[PDB]
């Protein structure tokens, strides 16, 4: 599967092919239902619509589209369709485009946080890191471990990443939850 | 300079099927493809020699086209009939003729992108290509609506280069057939109406492209408004025919001659009984 | 050959 | 819609010279709406194998046909064409003059 | 409201063997309407497609359904006998014309095809409070949600503070873990966060609820096991600000 990481702010370029001649060229996003982007036609080689611009060449069978000055709402899948006769589309394999937060002023942490009811329940919570640590799955498969995630504070206009994992594991805890990922020296780890 | 066009054709039908969908397409006066809806397993098919070297892909995109125009048109049929507020029970035509003309360089000279409704004009691409000629107040509103899509914009990729393109391909293929003027044979015939006036009939025979002049004169001087034209008419194997007869004086005959122009002759003849 | 262009009036 | 009576013309492919083969002509044109009827006669009578090209029309419109049929004419063989159109009360008749 | 295509139901369950009818309307007066399906991580495939009213044709994937158009606003797609081969999110889509015109998706029906009925269970949700530790280190307070052990994963989870729905602050997986990952049938989990500001998560009159919708079983759905059915239901769990 193609995918594509960058910051917001950069621009994203993503390719597509296809194996037949045809008339017209259309770019989709989906995230979350796909929704149209940008429409091509075989006499053209660029068109632009504000952050977009595509191109096409009939000679090697393919398209580009840039995204100029990405935000985090490009973050999705993108595809191509191209017609099938008059009356259809047919659709290619997508680009997995994910845009991530400039972090400013990363202050990795590990948290430990109790449940609401049975404290003795609790998930570990890594936090505040920047774009470019990544977060591993866990070896036991008995510990779970989700994928980063971006949460935006708008009014306080402040983004982070986070990830969380959990175990019932007696050997569990926060100091070694996340030791499959390369994380930084100075990740704050309080006592429990 | 040359010339491709396609002419549609769809008529409703009610109570007796869907609408029936005809094209045709013409190289100058020499029509080369066809495609009805209502044949026995509808294709686009040829009608000249020099089209039949085409591949499968060829007639298989043609044939795709002209299906999803005809879908289209019986959308426009019931639209136009809203328009005019008529009846379901009634026939009704919908005519489309498009295609381009091009100089010596080859290049375009003139598009063309118009339609008619019940045989009279409805809506006509302007040969600037960027306005429309609405012919009633109904047609205005196709016009409102293809103005607000940039139908014009949309039109003149086809009409400036494909078209031209596929123009130029054709002429290729065809060669001689296409390219040289076959000129007009000839013969004059005279017939006494009594005994003091005749017919003497200029005959055009066997001529292409259709476009000639006929003209009888008298001691030089064109005989204009006595003069019997029929329409040209085709010959039925890709030629085309015309006459044009006065009535003179008998006695006189050797003052008439008949003036013969086309464009395969290297100068106008001229004809004597 | 014919284009490949649909529309409606 | 005004409906257009069609113009008719019989003709033969060729200068006529008698027992050669050639085709008897009977175009139709200016006509509107398109449905059509044409018969070629022989002797007053339908002839049984006639064809006509396709469907086509004119700068303003009006819709044209060519009927035809291969023949080879005798000195005392009459050729007509006859034509109906819902604009003709009844039907029209046009006889070949092989002495134009 | 504003146009475009809708699609009934939004998420289903079936039993290998049932049959189903996907419901897909648009009001934009489009003549031309398609069904694909996408497997996850995969691309669409044309399964049936109407050039108008009265009129449907074939497209690459046909096999195993069925549609019809007898109105231009609807287009239904029937699954005749389900397979598990028919597991897919299912997507309907309208253009207004032939050649130059883009589509317009609906928003997809999800449809989980299962041999036995036994296997559907519906999430528990537990809320995790803000450490002190982080409230010192950034003056900021993040609460998890974690619901687990469903099956399918067929759920929409939301964050209610003091009655209203928000969503600044808030991150939700964009997929579940699978809790038994050599399982084909595995139960799922799926975590959330909302992060608020110190001031705000210390005051004891504001109240946090993490909700999750699961989309699961029928009244009209047949349940012989021992445990309770699992229908349709809302699983939610809160917690209060904390002095």
């Amino acid at each position: 599967p193609q995918a594509l990481s960058i910051q917001e702010g950069e621009n994203a370029t993503m390719n597509c092919s296809y194996k037949t001649s045809i008339n017209n060229l259309q770019w989709y996003r989906q995230n979350s239902g796909l929704v149209h982007l940008i429409l091509i036609r075989s006499n053209e080689r660029e068109k632009h619509s504000g952050r977009l611009r595509v191109t096409l060449d009939t000679s090697k069978k393919s398209s580009s589209l840039l995204i100029t000055a990405s935000r985090a709402a490009d973050t999705a899948s993108y595809f191509c369709a191209t017609d099938a006769g008059p009356e259809k589309l047919v659709f290619g394999k997508g680009t997995k485009l994910t845009v991530n937060p400039n972090i400013q002023n990363p202050d990795p942490a590990v948290y430990q946080l109790r449940d609401s009811k049975s404290s003795d329940k609790s998930v570990c919570l890594f936090t505040d890191f920047d774009s470019q640590t990544n977060v591993s799955q866990s070896k036991d498969s008995d510990v779970y471990i989700t994928d980063k995630c971006v949460l935006d504070m708008r009014s306080m206009d402040f983004k982070s990443n986070s990830a969380v994992a959990w175990s019932n594991k007696s050997d569990f805890a926060c100091a070694n939850a996340f030791n499959n990922s390369i994380i930084p020296e100075d990740t704050f780890f309080p006592s429990p | 300079s040359h010339s491709m066009r396609y002419f549609y054709t769809s008529v409703s039908r009610p109570g007796r099927g869907e609408p029936r969908f005809i094209s045709v397409g013409y190289v100058d006066d020499t029509q080369f493809v066809r495609f009805d809806s209502d044949a026995a397993s509808p294709r686009e098919e040829p009608r000249a020699p020099w089209i039949e070297q085409e591949g499968p892909e060829y007639w298989d995109r043609n044939t795709q086209i002209y299906k999803a125009q005809a879908q289209t048109d019986r959308e426009s049929l019931r639209n136009l009939r809203g328009y005019y507020n008529q009846s379901e029970a009634g026939s009704h035509t919908l005519q489309s003729m498009y295609g381009c003309d091009v100089g010596p360089d080859g290049r375009l000279l003139r598009g063309h992108d118009q339609y008619a409704y019940d045989g009279k004009d409805y809506i006509a691409l302007n040969e600037d290509l960027r306005s429309w000629t609405a012919a009633d107040t109904a047609a205005q509103i196709t016009q409102r609506k293809w103005e607000a899509a940039r139908e014009a914009e949309q039109r003149r990729a086809y009409l400036e280069g494909e078209c031209v393109e596929w123009l130029r391909r054709y002429l290729e293929n065809g060669k001689d057939k296409l390219e040289r003027a076959d000129p007009p044979k000839t013969h004059v015939t005279h017939h006494p109406i009594s005994d003091h006036e005749a017919t003497l009939r200029c005959w055009a025979l066997g001529f292409y492209p259709a476009e000639i002049t006929l003209t009888w004169q008298r001691d030089g001087e064109d005989q204009t408004q006595d003069t019997e034209l029929v329409e040209t008419r085709p010959a039925g194997d890709r030629t085309f025919q015309k006459w044009a007869a006065v009535v003179v004086p008998s006695g006189e005959e050797q003052r008439y001659t008949c003036h013969v122009q086309h464009e395969g002759l290297p100068k106008p003849l001229t004809l004597r009984w | 050959s014919p284009r490949w262009y649909f529309y409606y009036l | 819609m005004i409906q257009r009576t069609p113009k008719i013309q019989v003709y033969s492919r060729h200068p006529a010279e008698n027992g050669k083969s050639n085709f008897l002509n009977c175009y139709v044109s200016g006509f509107h709406p398109s449905d059509i009827e044409v018969d070629l006669l022989k002797n007053g009578e339908r002839i049984e194998k006639v064809e006509h090209s396709d469907l086509s029309f004119s700068k303003d419109w009006s819709f044209y046909l060519l009927y035809y049929t291969e023949f080879t004419p005798t000195e005392k063989d009459e050729y007509a064409c006859r034509v109906n159109h819902v604009t003709l009360s009844q039907p029209k008749i046009v006889k070949w003059d092989r002495d134009m | 409201m504003n146009a475009g295509v809708t699609q009934t139901p939004k998420f289903r369950i079936l039993k290998i063997g049932q049959s189903m009818t996907l419901q897909c309307t648009q009001d934009m007066n489009h003549n031309y309407m398609y069904w694909y399906r996408q497997d996850p991580g995969m691309g669409l495939k044309l399964i049936y497609y109407s050039v108008g009213a009265g009129i449907t044709d074939k497209g690459e994937v046909p096999n195993g359904y069925n549609v019809s158009r007898s109105t231009t606003e609807d287009f239904p797609l029937r699954l005749e006998l389900a397979a598990p081969s028919q597991t897919s999110v299912y997507f309907c889509a309208s253009r207004q014309l032939a050649g130059f015109y883009e589509q317009y998706f609906g928003p997809g029906t999800r449809l989980t095809v299962t041999e036995d009925l036994k296997n559907v269970f519906p999430p528990e949700v537990a809320v995790f409070e803000p450490s002190e530790a982080e409230i010192s280190h950034t003056q900021k307070a993040t609460l998890v949600c974690l619901a687990t052990g469903f099956y399918p994963d067929h759920v929409e989870l939301s964050w209610w503070v003091n009655g209203k729905e928000v969503h600044s602050g808030v991150c939700t997986d964009p997929q579940p873990l699978k809790e038994q990952p050599a399982l084909n049938d595995s139960r799922y989990a799926l975590s959330s966060r909302l992060r608020v500001s110190a001031t705000f998560w210390q005051n004891p009159r504001n109240h946090f609820r993490c909700q999750v919708q699961f989309y699961g079983l029928s009244e009209n759905d047949e349940w012989t096991q021992d445990r309770a059915k699992p229908v349709t239901q809302i699983v939610s769990a809160e917690a209060w600000g904390r002095a």
